[PDB]
């Protein structure tokens, strides 16, 4: 059931890297966007953003988002999430730090919710192209019309067709660490953390320490405050120092795989033929811009391949060998001549 | 194909020399003189040596 | 640094005894703290960490006690084993300093030292140095004062002393102090004399010989 | 059974360079976290080093700092110490010891269960010496409520250890060993006397019997009362 991934839901950690575009400039957002995949046909995009998104702090949940505001998870109710493009999306499911949206064709995307005193968003240059399967370039899936071998993101989530890596996170800087006592600097530590001191006056340089306070150094703006949390454990992103230690293991499953689907393609209006001497009339009116291909069905093949939008009219020469065209997604016919 | 990008590693002071992973077209290059703000301020003083 | 304190250096307890050794971080150390046995020529062993978990397989007897700067071992039935010597350590931060160890000896009644005096020997004289030694044999407390005077003149800084560990069956201490001196200095002096305080002496006990005499 | 096996201590001379090495056996040795622990003569335990499982980061006591260097190779599951610059103070034992066998990065809460015997380590410009043994005579000034002391001044030997029996180990009641001093001679002198009735002084041969493995000096000293 949904408590069937537990090795996501919980070990992982919400986040916070460098977004490109957050808000004015570049922030550092806990919506940080990484890996827009928009490689499917009906224009379905799987976004891995930097948010985990499901589950309460509280094991499980789906109507909650775990999202990281300082050193805690301010987790709350997932309310008001967007996700932009050219037009604004509508998402279809969203599995801990990964969010498969479906979105109309455009160059930028963006995701953030709206935590309501804050807004917290976050967008990425990357193009988005949406090529419909099969002969017609249609924008939008039509009501009706044929049926052809799509591929595409599935909805559902408990499948392990791929992993991912997730080891210890990296050293995260945080200067409000470095209060002082009027004397000397104090540090300080929330709750298991083990902090790390080192201060540019020469002193003990290593520092690694739970609450303690430094030796002789006295200026905050000389000294570095690292926080260590290996309790949890984050994704390998690419906007996020390294650990200095082992890469630890443990494969989250990617929540949506491509799978090859049956989407709906457009049909185009059928052709108007007129048979004339040897010849082949025939009307057009396209809707959408569409593929037209033919070819001679005798020794020589004689192909021609077009795409047609306006509305127009295009002969052909049908001899006795006879005559092959494909108009659209409809399937092929073949023709004679006296 | 993906470009499958591993977390960068960073020292504050100090180079820090890389090998050649058996990985597929594995490029490594190290970078020097960057001054990384981060989260909580900046991450390292070693201006020169970061 | 951090340093650790550890009040007292040395205890006397019986067999029994409630013992409780103290020890101080001059900095906060949260609960990151162990404690150690360590019995004479032995390895240390760890009998507590996290400042009061009980380290597997150790007597129940041992306990642990509190947090930030100030920690303890309470031993609440000391036993005849238990005779050793105990360090704290403080495990937060590195470097991990050791406190100076707490020695727990046996307790026993006041003994007065057997006093010695050993002329050096006509071998040793022959070799150009002159050894005197004075022994306290078989005394309780550790403490004692060994002062040596020639000719009634106060000597310093040319005598060397040592202190055997506890007997195993008496629980009493033997202290060998030697006075060193050239063979022409023990030449030129007659009255050698190993004066001894101990709190077992109603006053102090002086053994003396003369240079030459039998 | 979890074993950690210290080698390579010895008699150095002040300003040289001394490598220890402590083998490891019956856990993941390339997992854990390692350390040095040093206890000089007669002192408590000083903390010296420590490595991480990996050898990424290494921290030293600042009495040691820029002189002493922790190493390991997890290929041969061995831990090393690099001395360098010997100075007097460096002599101890030193003790090669790990935490609980539970790995980790650059975290450790478990410090200290599993140790080595030790290695002796004696910093000093001292050749090997055999012992001068001279008689410590009974006499009327040894002698207390019927009780004499006689024993043996060993004296001027290097390095440790002399071993001293009295009557080939036939004589054990009321005998002590002292513990050596080092004298101002970089060589090491102790006593072993032992209390016997005074009424034996005249039938009983008393021997004191010196072995000083390092300079192979075997002496077997009779002694008298002294005749005046
Ligand atoms: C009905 C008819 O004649 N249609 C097309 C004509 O428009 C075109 O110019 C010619 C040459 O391509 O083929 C003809």
């Amino acid at each position: 059931d949904l408590d069937t991934h537990f090795t996501q839901y919980k070990l992982a950690r919400p986040y916070i890297a460098d977004c490109p575009n957050c808000g004015h400039s570049r922030c550092d957002s806990p919506i940080a966007i990484e890996e827009v995949r928009g490689d499917a046909h009906a224009g379905v995009i799987r976004i891995q953003t930097s948010a985990m998104f499901g589950l309460k702090t509280d094991g499980v949940d789906l109507a909650y988002m775990s999202f990281m505001n300082g050193k805690t998870q301010k987790s709350i109710k997932i309310d008001n999430l967007h996700v932009r493009t050219s037009a604004p999306c509508s998402l279809v499911s969203h599995h801990g730090y990964y969010i498969l949206a479906q979105c109309p064709p455009g160059d930028t995307v963006t995701v953030g919710f709206h935590d309501g005193p804050n807004r917290h968003t976050c967008t990425v240059a990357h193009k988005v192209e949406f090529r419909p399967v099969g002969r017609e370039k249609y924008r939008h899936p039509p009501e009706h019309g044929v049926e052809l071998p799509c591929n595409r993101y599935t909805h559902k989530r408990a499948d392990q067709g791929h992993y991912v890596e997730m080891h210890q996170p990296g050293l995260v800087a945080d200067h409000s660490l470095l209060s002082i006592h009027s004397a000397k600097v104090k540090i300080t530590v929330p709750s298991g953390a083990q902090v790390k001191y080192y201060c540019k006056c020469p002193d003990v340089r290593e520092g690694i320490t739970s609450s303690d306070h430094t030796t002789t150094c006295t200026d905050v703006k000389q000294c570095r405050a690292y926080l260590i949390d290996n309790k949890k454990w984050v994704y390998n992103s690419g906007r996020l120092p390294r650990g200095e230690g082992d890469t630890f293991k443990g494969k989250l499953h990617v929540p949506f795989v491509p799978v090859k689907a049956k989407c709906i393609a457009t049909l185009a209006p059928e052709p108007l033929v007129e048979h004339k001497h040897r010849t082949l009339i025939l009307h057009l009116h396209p809707d959408h811009p569409t593929l037209l291909t033919t070819r001679s069905l005798g020794s020589d093949a004689n192909p021609t391949r077009q795409w047609i939008e306006r509305p127009t009219t295009v002969n052909f020469t049908v001899t006795g060998e006879g005559l092959e065209y494909t108009w659209g997604n409809h399937p092929p016919k073949r023709v004679w001549a006296q | 194909y993906k470009t499958k990008v591993p977390s960068p590693v960073v020292k504050c002071c100090g180079a820090t020399q890389c090998t050649s992973k058996p990985h597929p077209d594995y490029q490594c290059q190290v970078f020097t003189g960057v001054y990384p703000f981060m989260w909580g301020g900046a991450y390292c003083f070693c201006d020169t040596e970061n | 640094d951090i340093q650790m304190t550890q009040s007292p250096s040395a205890m006397s307890a019986s067999v029994g005894d409630r013992v409780t050794i103290t020890c101080r971080a001059s900095q906060g150390i949260s609960n990151y703290l162990a404690w150690f046995q360590q019995k004479p020529g032995k390895v240390p062993k760890r009998l507590i960490y996290a400042a009061s978990s009980l380290q597997s397989g150790v007597p129940s007897r041992f306990s642990g006690s509190g947090s930030g700067t100030e920690f303890t071992l309470t031993i609440s039935s000391l036993q005849p084993e238990d005779f050793a010597t105990y360090y704290c350590l403080q495990h937060n931060t590195s470097p991990s300093p050791f406190g100076q160890g707490t020695k727990v000896e046996i307790k026993r009644t006041v003994a007065a030292p057997s006093v010695f005096i050993f002329p050096p020997s006509d071998e040793q004289l022959k070799s150009g140095t002159a050894s005197v030694v004075c022994l306290l044999n078989n005394f309780y407390p550790r403490e004692a004062k060994v002062q040596w005077k020639v000719d009634n003149a106060l000597q310093s800084g040319n005598s060397q002393e040592s202190v055997t560990e506890q007997d195993s069956k008496d629980s009493t201490y033997s202290l060998s102090s030697t006075l060193t001196l050239s063979k022409a200095d023990y030449e030129k002096h007659k009255l050698y004399a190993c004066e001894v305080t101990h709190q077992g002496l109603s006053s102090p006990v002086t053994k003396s010989f003369n240079r030459g005499e039998c | 059974q979890v074993q950690l096996v210290e080698s390579g201590g010895g008699v150095v001379q002040p300003g040289r360079s001394l490598r220890l090495s402590c083998a490891a056996s019956g856990f993941t040795f390339s997992s854990h976290v390692m350390y040095w622990v040093r206890q000089a003569p007669g002192k408590g335990l000083e903390w010296v080093a420590v490595i991480t499982y990996d050898g990424g980061n290494k921290y030293y006591a600042d009495s040691v700092r820029g002189r002493l260097t922790i190493s390991r190779d997890n290929s041969k599951n061995t831990l090393y110490l690099q001395m360098n610059s010997l100075r007097a103070e460096d002599t101890a034992v030193y003790y090669c010891a790990s935490p609980r066998g539970d790995s980790g990065s650059y975290y450790d809460i478990d410090y200290f269960d599993y140790w080595g015997q030790g290695t002796l380590v004696t910093v000093s410009s001292a050749s090997t010496k055999g012992p001068s043994v001279f008689p410590l005579a009974p006499s009327s000034k040894s002698t207390s409520g019927g009780t004499a002391a006689l024993g043996c001044l060993v004296k001027d030997y290097f390095p440790e250890p002399v071993t001293v029996s009295w009557n080939s180990g036939a004589l054990t009641s009321g005998v002590h060993t002292f513990p050596a001093v080092l004298q101002s001679s970089g060589l090491y002198s102790l006593s072993s006397v032992v209390t016997v009735p005074s009424s034996s002084l005249g039938t009983q041969t008393y021997i004191c019997n010196v072995n000083h493995k390092p300079s192979n000096t075997k002496v077997d000293k009779k002694v008298e009362p002294k005749s005046c």
